[PDB]
């Protein structure tokens, strides 16, 4: 909600609290999201000011808080910052931001991204260009500077992260893409490519250095419908754990696969169905293998713009024989949801 | 290394005394190369002589320590 | 461009009539009427230019202004020498990209007072940014599999704030795979005031060329070139009513592969010359009288990698020169002056000044004497590679000139002879091994120059003499041309853009590499005609065509090496 | 900014976002400041309310939120609550408050304290006075009740905090300040003393129990310049590490110099220099050396009150060889500012 408007400058704090419940057969090792309460809330604040008439700077930051934890040590698990970032837009040259943001592959495969608790899980967080990620700086152009309407496109680098974990270490890189959009319907095109630290490298599973993810969209949206299809595919930049081994690193190759339809209501309901792939291929020790294949059917009743329910079953394909340990249960989550 | 920069050397020999010539240039540049490779070789001949000297030393020492193992069995 | 505005002179900006070394400008204009390809190629036309290549684009080049050495003239990027010529102490623009350039400022005569080291033949001050807004998507395609495509976009962002960005991708044959080259640039300029300003600005290019070298079994063929650079330059003007103040400061990284392409760019049998140039400069102007009063430093630092230039390790070369210039125009006199200073890591101090004056004994004729004492610091290859000497002193230029301009009946001449002492000249001893400062050359030459329209014709013809000679042996600088003509013709018609350059180049001397000893030859004088047509389909598109060598003539510059003769240009621009 | 300003109560929500990065050569270690991205959010709550006409009652607090951290283990890391205090300001005898707070010695070094991103570094937290602390009572006086225009005084109280570290930790403390603030230009001095714990004897490096601080600044600010000159002396106060011997603890005797010049212009811009030094004596093994030593060349430009970017330059002069491990390499700042 916009909470100060005034000076020229406009602050809208938005934040919502989330009660939700996984289930699944067992204790939930092998589910797929998982089993039990996973209520969260998340508070941020969005701000802009209005510089001059053709230039106005604005700060985002957001963070997730989880219920699910307990009080005593482990009360901070799961608890961080997703996003917080700054920037500029002029009236058409375009416009410049920097900070902690989604990395432009995330632009593509934001049109899969569109369940209520599920998908997106090729889009990992802390990854190259898939996911929100910080020391990014962005530039991007709305119509082609007013040029040709519905065609705008954005370039990003990317500085170099050294953590302590390859999962959530980087190097530089770069990447744009580009999306049109005509009459409802769409398309979009990223591209993105980075170099893997001594720390990936180094990782018993992975090879190479360049890391690189790229993706193309399609969808309409119009009529209460939306319908969405994404292809991405990446060499040395998804991240892979070994239940057996207990080990982790990068895939060499993946190949990732989304497509989701949804309908609206006049009445506050929107039923969502999601097909997901993703097969890894040249992985060390295990060649080709697929880390995730499921199915979604779910639903959302919207009581209003702040008040929500929603539901969601993911029909988990994965055998259990698959050669990396991982779930092949399937699973369900139940949610409501307050924002303000 | 040597019989390489050796070579480089009767390469540009001929521009030796043609003072403005390219190969007259390379020819002092693998004159360098070749000193210091033959500065090279004689310190791997220093480190190869004192390692066989160890390697004999230790050969006589197995004699004499296997002489030992005999005697004390 | 007579009567125009240049900064080479002083650094600050100033009418050319106002200059009064003989000087000549080139526009973006006057280089996309050529269709030039090259920067070698522009200035091979301009007057006691003289210049060599070993074949097409790319291959290996070198300019002699009014007959001095390559090493001679300094060349200048937006005013800082050239970071390309900083290894070799010899500027080649071969590989320098020609997209880029934007003005050409050319001043032929010393200049040592005003720029330092290395700056005998003349100054080229290669401007690279220019205050035409708008957008230019292009296209070129060419013979030697010539292809260029190149958008670029230079936009306002307030009033006080211009962005410009171009991207280049070029590529030609002409060796068996010739010359690669892609650049990017990014520049953007603040007005904080209306004198306050201030400007970032970087830009890249990516350059593979290939090459024929010498063969041997058994040893690899260095044949193939990769080199990569980057350069930031970063400033500061204070532009007011009666003080100018520029402060500039500029960095420049170039890495430099010959490798053979069996072997690898970084296996040990490659070459890398790596080369870092840093710049400070500061310049400072104050209107006195009918003129002004100019005093600046500039400082650069060079930084070398082990193996670059042929030398065994890495060298650090800094060098500060102080310089004063002064300039009034009493009645109808002028009086031009500079002095200066440059202290060299290497050589310790060396001073070096100019002075000119301009009496118009007639209203639009008048006479210009000038005398300068111009420099050139031994160069990296002669002062620490095993040749080296690193106790040589600067190579000395004494230089004369006295010159007759004037306007005759919508003419525009110049008569100008010119004298050059160069001695104490850097030389290699065959008994000895070693460089030492020896060499002497006498170089006298005349400049005829003339510029006239005749209706909707504009002539622009120009006759070049010089006679380069060793002074020691008196024996001619050889590969030079006894003397030029250029003569260009341009009259566009019905809007038809036409253009009929010619030149004539006289007799070189070069030697024969096939039989040893290698003896020198004389190069026989020919005529070089290029045509260029250009018409504008739309308002934005803008089609041009251009037959470079009509004639297929079978010329040489270096004996033995064959350089490209008809050559075909067709190219598209949509300007928006 | 005020959301709530109703009931004779009002609610100053203050918050901010920094897009940061540090650069220096090399990965960092050896550099001033360091390297890489250091983008932040902070965010505080002030609220005030009057009592009666002659009382009324405040409370602040402020908490810093980091960035630069991923989303796994190390979310949490660098996060914490800068300022929580409360207290009530009569009208005038003077103010008295409590909680989590600077020290009054911080009063004194708030001059030298002006520059966008380093700057103040004695005056470290969790230091005794110089910094922000918890377990402070403060009260103060404003123009000596009012007498004497521009000369206020603060006294303040330290409660003893046990801590893990000797580095976090103290004693009963008290300390006091005095401000002087005549036509434009200013004076204070500032002087703390408390008693160091078992754990802080214990220490290697540090001898003595009165830990001491104490502090004299001046200043000129006027027509957009601010000069200020701040000179420290302290006492077995100021922390120090050996990287050589991986060691740390408190200088036996230690004088620091602080000096900064700023200019401001109307079309929001801020240069800016600061010259800084600190050298510790008597210290065990190492006689004396020198900490920091340093200048500092840097710029501010102030698109607005809610806008803004910046730059520093900071050139370390302290030498390689100095005894301490100490980082003998330049270091540069960049940061763009949103704050509402």
């Amino acid at each position: 909600a916009e909470i100060y408007n005034k000076d020229g400058n406009k602050v809208d704090l938005y934040g919502k609290a989330v009660g939700l419940h996984y289930f699944s057969k067992g204790n939930g090792e092998n589910s797929y999201g998982g089993n039990g309460d996973m209520t969260y809330a998340r508070l941020g604040f969005k701000g802009e000011t209005q510089i001059n008439s053709d230039l106005t700077g604005y700060g985002q930051w957001e963070y997730n808080f989880q219920g699910n934890n307990s009080e005593g040590a482990d009360a901070q698990t799961g608890n961080k910052t997703r996003l917080a970032f700054a920037g500029l837009k002029y009236a058409d040259v375009g416009s410049f931001d920097y900070g902690r943001n989604y990395g432009v592959v995330y632009d593509a495969l934001g049109y899969t991204d569109m369940l209520p608790e599920f998908g997106g899980d090729t889009a990992y967080s802390d990854d190259f260009f898939v996911g929100r990620v910080g020391g990014v700086a962005t530039y991007r152009n709305s119509n082609f500077f007013g040029l040709v309407d519905g065609l705008n496109f954005a370039v990003q680098y990317l500085g170099k992260n050294e953590r302590d974990t390859a999962r959530r270490s980087n190097g530089d890189g770069v990447g744009g893409s580009i999306s049109y959009e005509y009459e409802g319907f769409g398309i979009v095109g990223a591209y993105g490519a980075a170099d893997r630290t001594n720390l990936q490298e180094a990782q018993p599973l992975g090879n190479g250095k360049k890391a690189e993810q790229w993706a193309t969209g399609l969808k309409y949206d119009a009529n209460n419908i939306y319908l969405a299809a994404n292809y991405g595919e990446t060499r040395n930049a998804t991240p892979i754990t070994n239940k057996f081994t207990n080990t982790s690193g990068f895939a060499n190759k993946t190949q990732d696969v989304l497509l989701v339809a949804q309908y609206q209501f006049d009445f506050g309901l929107r039923p969502s169905i999601a097909y997901t792939k993703s097969k890894a291929k040249d992985v060390e020790g295990i060649g080709d293998v697929d880390l995730v294949n499921y199915f979604e059917v779910g639903a959302t009743y919207y009581f209003n713009k702040n008040m929500s329910t929603y539901v969601d079953y993911i029909i988990n394909q994965i055998d259990s024989d698959n050669k990396l340990g991982v779930g092949s249960d399937d699973t369900v989550a139940v949610g409501i949801v307050y924002q303000f | 290394t040597l019989a390489d920069a050796i070579a480089e050397i009767k390469q540009f020999n001929r521009f030796a005394h043609d003072p403005m010539a390219g190969g007259h240039r390379m020819w002092q540049m693998a004159g360098l190369k070749a000193q210091r490779a033959q500065t090279d070789v004689n310190n791997k001949q220093a480190a190869f002589d004192a390692a066989a000297k160890e390697k004999s030393d230790a050969d006589a020492a197995l004699s004499a320590a296997q002489e030992r193992r005999k005697q004390k069995e | 461009s007579p009567d125009t505005l240049v900064v080479t002179a002083n650094r600050f900006e100033q009418p050319r009539s106002t200059v009064l070394a003989p000087t000549t400008v080139v526009t973006r204009q006057d280089i996309d009427r050529w269709q030039s390809t090259s920067v070698n190629d522009v200035l091979r036309r301009l007057p006691g230019v003289d210049i060599t290549q070993n074949g097409g684009s790319g291959q290996l080049s070198s300019i002699f202004i009014r007959g001095t050495n390559a090493s001679h003239v300094l060349v200048l990027i937006d005013g800082v020498r050239l970071n390309l010529a900083g290894v070799s102490g010899s500027a080649d623009l071969s590989q320098f990209p020609i997209a880029l350039v934007q003005r050409v400022e050319y001043i032929r005569g010393p200049r040592s007072a005003v720029y330092g080291s290395d700056a005998i033949g003349g100054v080229v001050n290669i401007i690279t940014t220019r205050d035409e807004p708008g957008t230019e998507i292009s296209a070129g395609w060419g013979s030697n599999s010539y292809q260029n495509y190149d958008v670029s976009t230079q936009q306002q962002l307030g009033d006080k704030t211009r962005v410009t960005l171009l991207g280049d991708y070029a590529h030609t044959h002409g060796d068996n795979d010739g010359f690669l080259s892609k650049t990017l640039y990014g520049a953007l300029e603040h007005n904080f005031t209306d004198a306050w300003s201030g400007f970032v600005r970087g830009y890249g290019y990516d350059n593979r060329t290939n090459y024929d070298a010498y063969y041997s079994p058994g040893s690899p063929l260095l044949d193939t070139r990769k080199l990569y650079s980057q350069s930031w330059d970063a400033g500061l003007r204070y532009n007011g009513e009666l003080i100018k103040s520029q402060l500039i400061t500029s960095y420049s990284h170039s890495k430099d592969y010959n490798y053979d392409p069996h072997y690898g760019r970084y296996d040990s049998s490659a070459t890398l010359d790596e080369m870092k140039q840093y710049t400070v400069q500061w310049a400072n102007n104050v209107i006195v009288g009918h003129g002004s009063i100019g005093a600046g430093v500039d400082w650069q630092k060079q930084t070398t990698t082990p193996g670059t230039g042929y030398v065994e390790d890495g060298y650090d070369q800094r060098n500060t020169g102080i310089y004063l210039t002064g300039l009034q125009q009493v009645g109808d006199f002028t009086f031009e002056g500079a002095a200066r200073s440059d202290d060299n890591s290497q050589f310790g101090r060396h001073g070096t000044w100019q002075t000119s004056a301009g009496w118009e004994f007639i209203e639009g004729y008048r006479f210009i004497a000038s005398y300068g004492t111009s420099y050139k610091a031994p160069n990296l290859g002669q002062l620490y590679g095993f040749y080296g000497n690193p106790n040589l002193d600067p190579e000395k230029s004494k230089q004369w000139e006295g010159a007759f301009e004037g306007l005759t009946a919508g003419v525009n001449w110049r008569i100008s002879g010119y004298r050059n002492d160069v001695s104490d000249l850097i030389d290699y001893d065959d008994h000895t091994l070693k460089y030492y400062n020896e060499g002497k050359a006498r170089i006298k030459g005349v400049e005829a120059t003339a510029n006239f329209d005749t209706g909707p014709l504009t002539h622009t013809v120009s006759y070049d003499y010089v006679d380069a000679r060793n002074a020691i042996t008196d024996t001619p600088l050889l590969r030079r041309a006894k003397q030029q003509v250029k003569y260009q013709l341009d009259w566009q018609l019905y809007d038809f853009d036409w253009g009929i350059t010619y030149q004539y180049l006289g007799t070189r001397y070069d030697k024969d590499y096939s039989s040893y000893p290698y003896q020198t030859v004389k190069m026989g004088g020919v005529s070089l005609w290029d045509l260029a047509v250009a018409y504008p389909v739309t308002s934005h598109l803008t089609v041009r065509g251009k037959i470079a060598n009509l004639f297929d003539k079978d010329y040489e510059t270096v004996y033995g090496y064959q350089t490209a003769g008809r050559e075909y240009t067709l190219s598209g621009s949509y300007t928006f």
